[PDB]
């Protein structure tokens, strides 16, 4: 045999030994799954909820601005509908991790807004449109509203995007936990601890508690090292939470005030242009329930040994090769560490 | 309507559908529509025309 | 005599978490032959410190996995008895592509009698986008009508 | 046989036919070499001469500037010798086609000149040298002398480098001419025209002039197409000729005036810095002798037929298969065309 140390006779061959190894693998994976399931479900729930909530906020702000345009500036419709839809589509896209520039969003928005204002509100009476687009930027007709909107929405959308990425990365690492494959020696030790007693003809003998402790410390060597990075991740997320909704809702008020500011100088503008041309409660509850799992990677070997059939009394137990009266006594992990380091640096540099 | 080639009851139905309907539709597939015609013998389905926002 | 213009400056690259990238560097013409040294974010890198990074006789920096040596501004610097010359820094950013999760279980029909609902979630976490990786493509939720 | 059309008996086998083919190849290569030798040697001579003349001009300007520093600014020597040598070495390098930036040359020159001026002319009384180098550019101490010198030398060095490149490319195309390999059918036709008469037992029969004309028009099909581009190359070179020496000679006057301009503001500069820290005849003769070769690619088949044994009388001559009393009647080329087009566009855009 190659796993069960044959002290004398044996009831199992090499094939039954491979079978015991596969069952040991399945049992270890099931135990890790049972340990991680509650936290995994919590983070998956919150990720889904916040993504849906942000999409709802974007849609609400979108057709609120649409309604305000429809009520106060009917001469600017339906062009206003088109460029407002474009802007809020780009906003939702930037929220979902796409490569979008916020300042460029605001600039395209105002470059689309100004010509229809000039043609339908100031000079009622098309192909010179690009010249007007240029006059939007060259005369700074909207004053400091564009820079104000740029900063206001950029701050909130960036923190929101980083928050969603952090939630997804937490889901990913916790899901990789129960799929962690260990070394061959660790597998042979788990097989010896759980099943090699059956090869010797024993029916109800359980492994020693101290033997389980040493086996798990040998197996989970690299896995415990994830604890520091997981704690720093939880703390950085708590720092980041202590808003995207307020900015996207006040966008229409700011745009209406900007239109009024532009209209206040129409006398000289038309002449010179003709001449030239519970959410906060959900984040707080998530953080409070997540702080209870800061010791997830430190209590995992204890969980594996306490939730498996063990002889805690260390009397008449299986030490891995014989029945004794008293026991005498990285790559995937590195991937998890690197992803945690990245998300922690992002959370640190944000707040 | 009545066809010239053969004296039989022809029916033509038009359905509008606004941009607001497509942009507010949050289904899994593209906004599709199908046509069902009813006869004395049974029913018949047509092609699924998917109206999308470019 | 040492020249100012580098024969070939390192090029910035986008590489996945598992991808491998080689940074080429041809020092400027000079007698004696320029000693090429790599600096990650204005700080030298030790080839013996990590298995993932190694220095080649023809002045090349090879990275097998984007895990053991993450993103940064890699710069090639040639040293000689005359003076030193800095090349144009290459912005190497490691990007992670979005990857779909399996279909969860169908939820119970909220309505006891008549038209009900059943949901199935699909998160973007296997793998989750990193350092500005492209987000998952398609829908995240699945909803079907049920009759109880 | 596969080349000599056997009208009846024949004195040669297939092996003697391959021998005649190889001798035809050697004869064609020798004829092309004899045709191209005069033009090739002319352009090689002039290329060598102009390169040597330019190197002489660079050395003369170099030690002219050296003498002016030694006579007018002895306190700046021997540092002046060092950076003047560096500058003129880089000048010679850029002249010979190397990848050298002229603006960087002038900037390094002035960055080396300013600190020694500050330490030996303005503040009589080293490791803060780079700070002084920075103050050269941050305070714009040399005024507009650097831009003036940059433009003045860039114009002349660029036209000189392009002139040398055009000469070298002419050498390249004329040398590629005599190595042109032709098609199998062209080779068989040359073998039939020059040697297949021997297979029939004829001793002194020469091929018909019109037969030579048709054979050469079939062979030199793509080679004649080079005539337009070669003529345009000659004309563009003549346009370019109608200076590098004057600029490199006035360099010392400009540098001395720049030093005087710098010294005129020493009062505030020292305080703020201490607180902070025949040739034209040769081109004309080359162009005049080169214009005599403008019909080189158009008169080449005529040369091949007139410098080979032919029956210009068209009486009792070899038509390729029998003795008659009266005759009845690309890739490498594309490479040459592309290089000629490029050099012609450069010569056009220069002058
Ligand atoms: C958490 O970890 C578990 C364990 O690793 C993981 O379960 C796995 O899910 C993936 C989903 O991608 C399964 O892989 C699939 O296998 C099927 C059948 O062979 C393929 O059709 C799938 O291919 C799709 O994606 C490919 C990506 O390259 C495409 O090439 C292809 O065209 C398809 O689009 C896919 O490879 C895998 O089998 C399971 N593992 C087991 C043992 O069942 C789970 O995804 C992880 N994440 C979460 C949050 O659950
Ligand atoms: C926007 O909401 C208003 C109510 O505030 C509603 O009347 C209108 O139909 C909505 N329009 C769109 C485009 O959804
Ligand atoms: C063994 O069992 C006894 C029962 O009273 C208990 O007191 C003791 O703590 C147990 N040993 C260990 C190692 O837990
Ligand atoms: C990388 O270097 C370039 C200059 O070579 C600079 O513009 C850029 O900001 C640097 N990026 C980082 C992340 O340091
Ligand atoms: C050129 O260099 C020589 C070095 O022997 C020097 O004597 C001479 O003065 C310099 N040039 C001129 C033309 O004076
Ligand atoms: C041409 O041929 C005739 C004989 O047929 C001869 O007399 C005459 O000299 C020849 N002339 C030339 C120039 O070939
Ligand atoms: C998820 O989407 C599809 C499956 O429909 C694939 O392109 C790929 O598996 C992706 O991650
Ligand atoms: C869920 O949907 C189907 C299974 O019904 C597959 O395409 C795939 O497993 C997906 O995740």
């Amino acid at each position: 045999l190659q796993v069960c140390l044959p002290k004398g006779p044996t009831c199992c061959s090499r094939k039954m030994e491979e079978k015991y190894q596969l069952t040991a693998r399945l049992n270890m994976e099931q135990l890790l799954q049972s340990a991680s399931m509650e936290l995994k479900f919590l983070i998956i729930q919150n990720a889904a909820v916040f993504q849906e909530a942000f999409e709802i906020v974007v849609r609400h702000a979108k057709n609120y601005t649409n309604a305000m345009f429809k009520n106060n500036y009917p001469s600017l419709t339906p062009q206003a509908f088109e460029f407002v839809g474009e802007f809020f589509t780009d906003v939702s896209l930037y929220i979902l991790g796409s490569d979008i520039n916020v300042d460029d969003m605001v600039n395209e928005l105002f470059d689309s807004l100004f010509p229809v204002i000039y043609t339908q509100l100031m000079n009622p009476g098309l192909d010179i449109n690009e010249c007007l687009r240029g006059a939007r930027r060259d005369l700074k007709v909207f004053g400091n509203f564009p820079k104000l909107i740029m900063t206001q929405v950029s701050k909130s959308l960036q923190v929101t995007r980083i928050f969603l990425q952090a939630l997804n990365l937490g889901i990913e690492v916790i899901n990789t936990t129960d799929h962690l494959k260990f070394s061959k020696d660790c597998g042979r030790m788990l097989t010896r601890m759980w099943y090699c007693s059956y090869c010797q003809g024993l029916m109800m003998v359980k492994p020693c508690g101290g033997y389980c402790n040493v086996v798990m410390q040998g197996c989970m060597a690299g896995v415990v090292e994830i604890d520091k990075y997981w704690r720093e991740y939880i703390l950085s997320l708590e720092e980041l939470v202590n808003d995207m909704e307020n900015v996207l809702l006040g966008l229409f008020s700011t745009i209406h005030d900007s239109i009024q500011y532009v209209q206040k100088n129409a006398g000289k503008l038309t002449t010179t242009i003709g001449k030239l041309c519970t959410l906060s409660s959900r984040r707080r509850e998530l953080i409070q329930k997540l702080k209870s799992f800061i010791s997830f990677y430190s209590a995992l070997p204890g969980y594996i040994c306490s939730h498996s059939p063990v002889a805690e009394n260390d009397t008449l137990c299986w030490n891995g090769q014989e029945l004794v009266e008293r026991y005498s006594q990285e790559p995937v992990v590195s991937q998890i560490i690197d992803k945690l380091k990245h998300i922690n640096q992002l959370l640190r540099t944000m707040s | 309507s009545l066809d010239e080639s053969s004296g039989l009851k022809v029916r033509e139905v038009f359905i509008n559908v606004t941009r607001q309907q497509v942009e507010d539709f949050h289904g899994p597939e593209d906004y599709w529509c199908q046509c069902v015609a009813w006869s004395h013998l049974g029913t018949s389905k047509s092609r699924k025309a998917s109206v999308r926002i470019a | 005599y040492l020249r100012k213009n580098f024969e070939q400056d390192p090029q910035g690259r986008e590489v996945p978490i598992e991808g491998m990238i080689v940074l080429h560097c041809r020092p400027p013409e000079g007698v004696p032959a320029a000693e090429v040294e790599w600096l990650k974010n204005e700080e030298p890198i030790d080839s013996e410190q990590d298995e993932n990074i190694d220095t080649r006789a023809d002045h090349n920096l090879i990275i097998r996995q984007a895990r053991l040596s993450d993103s940064g501004n890699y710069t090639c610097m040639a040293a000689n008895i005359v003076a030193k010359r800095r090349s144009l820094s290459a912005t190497v950013v490691v990007y992670v592509n979005g990857g779909w999760s399996s279909w969860t279980e169908w939820s119970a029909c909220n309505v006891r009698c008549g038209r009900g609902w059943q949901k199935r979630s699909r998160t973007c976490t296997n793998p989750a986008p990193l350092n500005g990786g492209a987000f998952c493509e398609g829908m995240s939720v699945q909803k079907i009508t049920c009759t109880a």
